[PDB]
């Protein structure tokens, strides 16, 4: 049906980009 | 130090007139390209649209239950004796129904007899533009029994014993699903499950629903609900003036003198709930008969 | 009346010392070989108080604390969040069910202002407690003589009018009136500024009681010798005591940050009352009472307050301060760390400031010839050719017959900086042979000592005979030492190269012009010499007693001179000459003779060589001084005696038409009137000192520069600066950090500033357009509280664009903080870009999901309303409350992240004020990740699990955060072209405009 939109796949995506972004963030900061 | 407002060697404000002059230039062709820019950007976004169905439709996923009686806190409390303490009931009423007059839908060029009996669904092509304006279903007054009248320019309502239509909101495409046969304890309703989209009012608890005495139904040819035969949707553009099914609801014996709730809740496979949205599938109403 | 006890203390002190000897002890009533019983001390001891200067006036914690919640930029935020709570008393007794958003921001900009206050009172509070790890407090006691009897007491048992003992290294308890000395040399370095051993005299010598030498001073040390006298004041009537009592009641001033904070506060509050108000009036003229006007008016002028900039702003400057603790340069105010950026006229102190105050071997004359001895504190400069054989005798004179030795613990400090006992030259000279002559401990046994002579009265000469342990020569060596003037007498043979020729005029006056030039740099100069004496006259056996004549005073060697003086520091040289290049007019203020003043300031770059003064003009023409313009003269000598009689218009001139200016002989209160003669000009003047006399002119300064050690404790407190390292090339880093906070905090502030039109534009198109709200109030905390505190904190990381170090110093009447040109970008152009940036995602949103741009005129109305569940869209789907409500919060979700996609350019652009991004680069590491987390966070704020049900901050489909990305290009493209014509036109139209 078109009244549905899997919020939960783009969700998911959106966390995982938050956290791979905010470890290389991370690593940016160290640069040893 | 507050005092440079002028000097004779020319300043106003804090400049002079010529700087006053470039600046302002200056400002108005940088807004100038500006505005032209978000008119070109807003452009290119009205042209990723089409003009018969709107690119995302799941935000409106469970369609709303409305009523005629647009209270300001879907109250219903009036006086049965005092004819302009129920006037803005009857106003909002007269004209929703303003619509629904036999003298309204008399082009049959744009309306077409769909029956007295709720039938199949009618799909009429695809969304797009080939064909001409698409018709328009009728829907007259009297299939609302004891709550339409054949009275004069004002609807003469129920004074005691009210009147509350409610109606399906009318959404794009939408085909609606009544539940199957096998009705997971839906309330005394008619044999008539397949044409015909279920909704069954009641109380809220012990005591509303203990206060509220006997209510009467009234749809097409007499089924508590809406008929298949006038979805689904296919815009305003390409269906003008068309005429959404309506349900009355009257509630017969009542405790005058006392608030009490009723939820009209609808029910079918297509229509969901919402415990934030209190109008997603279900509605609710505070009637108050104070005499 | 405190106004009259601050004037009667910035007057110079007077006495009574001027008096006979039976005429004191009539005065005070006191014996002066008993002085006085132990019932009258303890009388004068309970009647005034103890001999101790008044503790300063405790500052109690709570009192500072109160002070960081209050200010000018948090009065700013408290005023905010009372029209907050104002606008909510309104809202909630005037209309139903009334929303907590306005509420939920007073609560936030009063929390602002307590985390605010809390952090930046950690940090100044920790900059105090280890200032209370420096209070090396040691209880000295002094010996007083009372009923005939000595007895050491604590120094705050002394009273006033008894005798007092001090002995050679004995810290001077109270101001005393000499009576009875022998070759007493009191320090009066802390003090007056005296740097050499000024000797103390029972006689009455000068007028001024500082310049006489029959009074012992509060604070100053016993060099050498000993000395009685009868204590004329006590605590805080005392010199120094009346000094410091005067430090602590003047007044500090307003920084020049804290000016441009308020410039800053005055434009930001005036475009928001324009807005607020003409806005208020346009909504009267519309369709809404006056209910929600006033709310309107209260909500547009609160929107326009920069909330996160307070924190951006504290921790930008608290970011600067800790370079400065890294660097021993420790500011016991937060602000102070900008205050040397905006210096413009610095006033040094000589001794003890610019010099070690410390009497240390400067030049030698050996063969004919001027050696120059290294005279730095760390020993890093040239060495003198050590090989020869006049330089061995010469050391051997010097080490050998001089009455200084080193101590006990004195064996792993340095040769420079540990005690030696004895005299100020002869300190000296034992810290140079012990230097560059190996050492003198084996070196002084070596010659066993048989008969010496100290220091005479009169023809001051002091000689001794030792044994020869040459193993080819069995005769006595006899060593005398003294003044040029008084051995020239005393001696017919010279020493050349290791053999000796006569007293010939043609080298004699060679050796004169040589006194002369080692005299008039104003060092003092000795004259060593030695003589062998005939073993076949003066056996190894016989004894020649001190008595009659038993070693040739005359026809003796003269080997060279040694000259000595107090030479300035290492990092002094160049520090001053880094001053003058950033274009800092650098004035010498002291109390010091000005023989040897003038002859420092030239050493150090104060007064440039070739340039003359109205003397030397004088005396390169051979006519008097009257005669000569003083314009003629570029740099001045200007004494103390003749600035008592002087008036305010007098001291303008002096410092308007002469740039090297030198104060001499200024007592400490007329170092506080040429501070304030200084400051009489606008400009930006910092004090850097070390004395108790340096006290009323660092705390009435600007900023005040204490020494972390060489530095009285008075003068440590009443300044705002400390150098723990004392080494003054801090002042350049100093200076060279105020000036480039200031430009990062332009940069900072421009950023924050910028936001601020895509945060209010919504709410005031949603007022004119009747259209939904476009951007919610959690969604701008967000922004302002959330993801842009990263950015705005890493773009204070930044560096210089050019060489800072090489513009001349701010005008505080023309270059400002925020100006008219920051202020037309942010708020005119940037700014613009981004709140058109913002409503395009929000049509975007809109015109997908159904509702049309031009269908969303007039439907706020309809919109907002709680129990029409059935609002029409473009095409004709029925809303319910909730469904339109979600998505007007997933609407207010991409405008947030909008704003973060338009503040990626918007750091960039605002990272570089006038080079190009290519050419700074993005080396900002912190930067860097300010992007990075910024980004994050931002996908993290939409897309965690239960944000819409906290934040009302729903997922976001993938497809809007593309909406804002021409206009963040955009953004970048345009002020890139800008700073490119910057760059190339560097004229007028893009610089005077644009450039912030
Ligand atoms: C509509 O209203 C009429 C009254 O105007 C109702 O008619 C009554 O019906 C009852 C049976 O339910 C009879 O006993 C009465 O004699 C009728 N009275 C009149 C005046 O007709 C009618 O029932 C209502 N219709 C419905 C479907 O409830
Ligand atoms: C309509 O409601 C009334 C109540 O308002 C019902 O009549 C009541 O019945 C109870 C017994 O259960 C009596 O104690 C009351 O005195 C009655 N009241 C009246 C006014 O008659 C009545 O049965 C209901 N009728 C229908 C058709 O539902
Ligand atoms: C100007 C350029 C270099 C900045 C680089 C960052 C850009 C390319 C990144 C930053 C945030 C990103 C978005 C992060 C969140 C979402 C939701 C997710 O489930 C799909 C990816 C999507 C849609 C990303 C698209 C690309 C994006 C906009
Ligand atoms: C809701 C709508 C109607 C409000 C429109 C406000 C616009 C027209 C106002 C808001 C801020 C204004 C600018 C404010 C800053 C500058 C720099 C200054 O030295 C000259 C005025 C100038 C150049 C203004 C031009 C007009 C301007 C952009
Ligand atoms: C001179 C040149 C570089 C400017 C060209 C403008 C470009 C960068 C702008 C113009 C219109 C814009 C598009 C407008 C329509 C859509 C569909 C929407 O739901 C997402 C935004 C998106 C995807 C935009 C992406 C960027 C875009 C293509
Ligand atoms: C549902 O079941 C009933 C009997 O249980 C039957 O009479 C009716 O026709 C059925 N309807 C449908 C649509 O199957
Ligand atoms: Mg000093
Ligand atoms: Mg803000
Ligand atoms: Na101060």
């Amino acid at each position: 049906d078109p009244f549905y939109y899997d919020y939960e796949t783009v969700r998911n995506g959106g966390l995982i980009f938050a956290a791979l972004a905010f470890i290389v963030g991370l690593i940016i900061i160290l640069s040893k | 130090k507050k005092f440079i407002w002028n000097s004779e060697k020319k300043e106003f404000l804090g400049r002079t007139g010529g700087s006053w002059f470039k600046i302002l230039l200056f400002y108005v062709i940088f807004y100038g390209c500006l505005a032209g820019i978000f008119i070109g950007t807003i452009q290119v976004m009205l042209l990723t649209i089409s003009e018969f169905k709107p690119t995302y439709q799941d935000r409106v996923a469970p369609p709303g239950l409305t009523q005629i009686p647009q209270s300001q806190k879907t109250e219903i409390s009036f006086r049965p004796n005092d004819p302009q303490s129920y006037e803005s009931y009857v106003v909002s009423i007269v004209r929703f129904l303003e619509k629904y007059k036999d003298l309204a839908q008399k082009d049959d060029m744009i309306f077409e007899d769909c029956g007295n009996v709720p039938s199949e669904l009618k799909e009429r092509g695809e969304y797009n533009n080939e064909r001409g304006e698409r018709k328009v279903c009728r829907f007259r007054l009297e299939w609302l029994g004891n709550c339409s009248g054949l009275n004069d320019e004002t609807y003469g309502y129920k004074d005691g014993k009210p009147c509350v239509i409610i109606k399906l909101n009318r959404v794009l495409g939408f085909k609606p699903k009544p539940p199957k046969n096998e009705s997971l304890e839906t309330y005394p309703v008619m044999k008539y499950n397949p044409y015909v989209l279920p909704v069954h009012c009641t109380g809220k608890r012990d005591e509303d629903k203990e206060k509220v005495g006997t209510m009467e139904y009234f749809g097409l040819g007499g089924y508590p609900g809406f008929p298949l035969q006038y979805y689904p949707y296919y815009g305003k553009l390409l269906q003008p003036k068309y005429l959404q099914p309506l349900m009355a609801v009257q509630f017969t014996n009542l405790t005058m003198d006392t608030e009490i709730r009723i939820e009209c809740k609808a029910y079918g496979e297509n229509i969901g709930y919402s415990e934030k949205d209190r109008f997603q599938g279900r509605f609710d109403v505070k009637i108050e008969v104070k005499s | 009346k405190e106004r009259d006890m601050d004037e009667l203390k910035k007057e110079v002190s007077m006495d009574d010392h001027k008096l006979s000897l039976d005429e004191l002890h009539r005065k005070y009533g006191t014996d002066l070989s008993r002085g006085l019983t132990p019932a009258r001390a303890a009388e004068i001891l309970a009647r005034d108080g103890p001999n101790a200067l008044t503790p300063p006036p405790t500052t109690p914690e709570w009192v500072k604390f109160c002070r960081q919640l209050f200010g000018g930029f948090s009065m700013l935020l408290w005023i905010g969040a009372i029209l907050c709570f104002l606008a909510y008393g309104i809202q909630a007794a005037t209309e139903e069910e009334p929303q907590n958003d306005n509420l939920y921001l007073g609560v936030v900009l009063s929390a602002v202002v307590i985390i605010t206050g809390c952090f930046s009172y950690y940090q100044e509070a920790k900059s105090s407690k280890i200032m209370e790890s420096f209070k090396n407090m040691v209880p000295q006691q002094a010996l007083v003589i009372r009923n005939g009897e000595k007895m050491s007491i604590n120094a705050e048992e002394v009273v006033v009018g008894d005798l007092v003992e001090v002995k050679g290294g004995d810290r001077i308890p109270a101001d005393l009136r000499i009576i009875s000395a022998n070759g007493c040399k009191v320090d009066n370095s802390s003090l007056t500024g005296e740097s050499e051993p000024q000797t103390r005299s029972p006689d009455f010598t000068n007028e001024n009681p500082l310049e006489t030498r029959n009074i012992a001073f509060f604070s100053t040390n016993c060099v050498e010798g000993t000395a009685r006298g009868i204590v004329v004041y006590t605590g805080d009537r005392t010199v120094m005591g009346r000094i410091a009592t005067l430090a602590s009641g003047l007044e500090g001033g307003q920084t020049p940050i804290a000016a441009e904070i308020e410039h800053f506060i005055h434009i930001i509050t005036g475009v928001a009352v324009f807005l607020g108000v003409s806005f208020f009036i346009l909504s009267l003229i519309l369709e809404y009472t006056w209910l929600e006007a006033v709310i309107f008016l209260i909500g547009i002028i609160v929107a326009n307050v920069p909330e996160g900039l307070l924190a951006t702003v504290t921790v930008c400057l608290t970011l600067t301060a800790k370079r400065m603790a890294r660097k021993n340069c420790l500011v016991k105010n937060l602000e102070a760390v900008e205050t040397l950026g905006s210096t413009s006229t610095i006033c040094s102190d000589k001794t003890g400031t610019l010099t070690q105050n410390r009497m240390t071997v400067a030049h030698m004359w050996s063969d004919n010839q001027i050696h120059e001895a290294d005279t730095t504190e760390n020993q890093s400069g040239v060495s003198f050719d050590k090989t020869s054989a006049t330089w061995l005798a010469l050391s051997r004179i010097a080490g050998l017959c001089n009455r200084a030795v080193f101590q006990a613990n004195q064996e792993n400090l340095p040769i420079l900086k540990r005690a030696v006992a004895g005299d100020a030259s002869e300190s000296a000279l034992l810290k140079c042979i012990e230097l560059c002559c190996g050492s003198v401990k084996e070196m002084r046994e070596r010659y066993t000592k048989i008969v010496e002579i100290p220091f005479n009265s009169t023809n001051k000469y002091q000689l001794s005979i030792h044994k020869n342990p040459n193993t080819a020569e069995p005769r006595h060596l006899l060593v005398m030492k003294g003044a040029p003037e008084r051995i020239l007498d005393r001696c017919s043979s010279i020493l050349i190269h290791g053999k000796e020729q006569p007293l010939d005029e043609e080298l004699k006056d060679a050796f004169q012009n040589a006194y002369l030039e080692l005299g008039g740099l104003g060092e003092r100069v000795l004259g060593f010499c030695h003589l062998f004496l005939p073993d076949e006259q003066f056996p190894e056996g016989f004894q020649f007693d001190t008595d009659d004549v038993n070693f040739p005073l005359d026809n003796l060697c003269f080997v060279g001179l040694i000259s000595m003086i107090d030479p300035p520091r290492a990092a002094v040289p160049d520090a001053v000459g880094k001053c003058r290049s950033a274009g800092i007019k650098v004035i010498m203020v002291t109390g010091d003779h000005p023989i040897t003043a003038k002859a420092i300031a030239k050493g150090v770059g104060i007064i440039s060589e070739g340039n003359e003064t109205v003397e030397d003009i004088a005396a390169r023409l051979n006519i008097p001084v009257s005669q000569v313009n003083p314009r003629d003269a570029k740099a001045c000598v200007v004494h103390g005696s003749d600035l008592k009689d002087m008036t305010s218009e007098q001291l303008d001139d002096i410092l308007k038409y002469h740039t090297e200016i030198v104060f001499a002989r200024t007592s400490p209160q007329q170092k506080l009137i040429i501070v304030e003669g200084c400051q009489r000009q606008g400009a930006i003047v910092a004090v850097t000192g070390d004395g108790v006399n340096d006290s009323p002119a660092s705390k009435k300064a600007d900023i005040g520069v204490a020494m972390g050690i060489a530095g009285s404790d008075v003068s440590k407190q009443a300044a705002d600066m400390i150098l723990l390292d004392d080494n003054f090339a801090s002042i350049v880093t100093g200076v060279e950090e105020g000036r480039l906070i200031f430009d990062n905090l332009k940069k900072s502030i421009a950023y924050t500033l910028t936001s601020n039109i895509p945060e209010i534009t919504p709410f005031l198109i949603f007022i004119i357009a009747n259209i939904p709200l476009p951007l919610g109030t959690v969604t701008i905390l967000c922004i302002d509280l959330g993801t842009d505190m990263v950015p705005a904190i890493s773009l204070a990381y930044e560096q210089a664009e050019s060489d800072i170090m090489k513009r001349q110093p701010r005008n505080p009447k023309t270059d400002k903080l925020v100006n008219e040109q920051l202020i037309s970008m942010a708020y005119g152009q940037i700014g613009m870009i981004q709140a058109l940036g913002g409503f395009f995602t929000y049509f975007v949103i809109l015109a997908e999901n159904g509702f049309l741009p031009i269908h969303l005129l007039g439907l706020r109305v309809n919109w907002d309303d709680r129990w029409i569940n059935d609002v029409e869209d473009s095409y004709g789907q029925q809303w319910t409350y909730e469904q339109r409500k979600i998505v007007e919060f997933t609407c207010h979700t991409p405008f947030f992240v909008t704003i973060v996609v338009v503040q990626w350019a918007d750091l960039v652009i605002c990272k570089t004020r006038r080079n190009s991004v290519f050419q700074q680069g993005m080396k900002n590491k912190i930067l860097i990740f300010g992007l990075f987390e910024e980004t994050a966070l931002a996908a993290f704020l939409s897309y965690c699990p239960g944000m819409g049900v906290a934040l009302r901050m729903y997922p976001l489909k993938p497809t809007w955060w593309f909406c804002a990305f021409p206009y963040s290009l955009l953004i970048f493209v345009y002020d890139e072209v800008r700073k490119l014509i910057i760059r190339r036109r560097p004229g007028g139209w893009v610089e005077k405009e644009t450039y912030y």
